[PDB]
């Protein structure tokens, strides 16, 4: 078993957090969803390889610009993360996450992530993006900021029903071991 | 850490580690406030679990297992008996609070109503200025240890050894040296998260509400200090690279 290191960026509420828990805990979260992850190292078999994939969040690191970058040395993927519940959120990722995470990570392959696209269908999420202007963000919106950073592919997934998580991290020990 | 709490610790909430019918006499506004400070009591108990994996089982066996400078190990734990020093009695605090909220007759069965006092007692004073001292240290030399972990780990055979050797139980899995650092560096910035969702659940007494208020605002200006004081030291910097 190689080890591997994968670091979460994204926004205040991209579910960065949520996800991460929800990977790496056997049984579902139904009772109580912590407020913090610390970290995790999980065994994962992709492809025939066996891999320790170390897990790491940057919540709470978001303001502290001297701080965050301690996350970085020696990753070898990273996972950008945005909330398609929040398109604010996706203009950030180009101006502020990119070029940061360029300049610490160089070759460091990128997977962009849609969290939280069970709300693409939710009533509430619709509505309250109405009152703004503004829509979830489109799957080729998705598709087409990746493209543009140069992200080494781009995937969505939910954490509160698990779907697309699995394939996520299965992708991003492949991506690591480019 | 201790057997006594880890086992009051060891359930996923504070749900599941009260008795169901001592829940059962409870609104659901004091379960969730509950949850939140079992968590931070349970998160800071893991983190001085951490420190003490850092001094006893790495820096300690360093000594008195291999042949190194001293330098070398203080280069690898930098602030670690300070920082084991400030936790430890925190985690004490949260512990004794926590102790004397116990219904007679149960070891488990409790109700934290008061807790802001003691996170405005920690996040200032003397306690504080130490925090911030303590952490604008280590966070500046966060990098240096793990470039000297890495140069001993790929130039030392005995090194090599004694690495593979304490980290090999299942229990240390996340543990390793590098781990350790960063799990330490990223503690700090946990505090304000879970002070706010603590505060989001505290609104019943106004007192209680205004103490957390008061402690968040405290957590941050300690970040906001600790982060302009890091200056990232290099292993073999020299004189000229830091005056550009």
């Amino acid at each position: 078993a190689i080890r591997k290191k994968l670091v979460i960026v994204g926004d205040g509420a991209c579910g960065k957090t949520c996800l991460l828990i929800v990977f790496s805990k056997d049984q579902f979260p139904e009772v109580y969803v912590p407020t913090v992850f610390e970290n995790y190292v999980a065994d994962i078999e992709v492809d025939g390889k066996q891999v320790e994939l170390a897990l790491w969040d940057t919540a709470g690191q978001e303001d502290y610009d001297r701080l965050r970058p301690l996350s970085y040395p020696d990753t070898d993927v990273i996972l950008m993360c945005f909330s398609i519940d929040s398109p604010d959120s996706l203009e950030n990722i180009p101006e502020k996450w990119t070029p940061e995470v360029k300049h610490f990570c160089p070759n460091v392959p990128i997977i962009l992530v849609g969290n939280k696209k069970d709300l693409r269908n939710d009533e509430h999420t619709r509505r309250e993006l109405a009152k703004m202007k503004q829509e979830p963000v489109k799957p080729e919106e998705g598709r087409d900021m990746a493209n543009r950073i140069g992200a080494f592919g781009y995937m969505e997934c939910s954490a509160k029903t698990k779907d697309g998580v699995r394939e996520v991290f299965e992708m991003a020990t492949r991506a690591a071991l480019q | 850490s201790m057997e006594m709490d880890e086992k009051d610790f060891a359930a996923d909430s504070w749900s599941l580690a009260v008795d169901s019918s001592f829940l059962q006499q409870h609104k659901k506004e004091v379960m969730k406030q509950q949850d939140v400070i079992y968590e931070l009591i349970q998160t800071e108990l893991h983190h001085v679990r951490t420190l003490k994996i850092m001094t006893r089982l790495f820096r300690t066996g360093m000594l008195e297992e291999l042949h190194l400078e001293p330098g070398v190990v203080q280069g690898l734990f930098p602030c670690v008996d300070e920082l084991s020093d400030i936790h430890t009695r925190f985690l004490s605090q949260l512990l004794e609070r926590r102790r004397q909220a116990l219904c007679p007759g149960s070891t488990r069965n409790f109700v934290i109503h008061r807790l802001g006092d003691l996170l405005i007692s920690q996040f200032s004073g003397p306690s504080a200025e130490q925090m911030c001292k303590t952490y604008s240290e280590f966070c500046s030399r966060h990098s240096k240890a793990l470039k000297l972990y890495k140069e001993l780990y790929a130039r030392d055979k005995r090194f090599q050894q004694f690495i593979r050797k304490v980290t090999r139980p299942a229990v240390l899995k996340r543990h390793g040296v590098q781990e350790c650092i960063l799990l330490v560096t990223q503690r700090i910035t946990k505090y304000p998260l879970l002070i706010s969702r603590i505060l989001q659940h505290s609104h019943g007494i106004e007192e209680e509400r205004q103490d957390l208020t008061t402690a968040l605002g405290l957590v941050k200006e300690l970040l906001s200090n600790v982060d302009e004081g890091i200056y990232q030291l290099e292993k073999g910097a020299r004189l000229q690279e830091i005056y550009n």
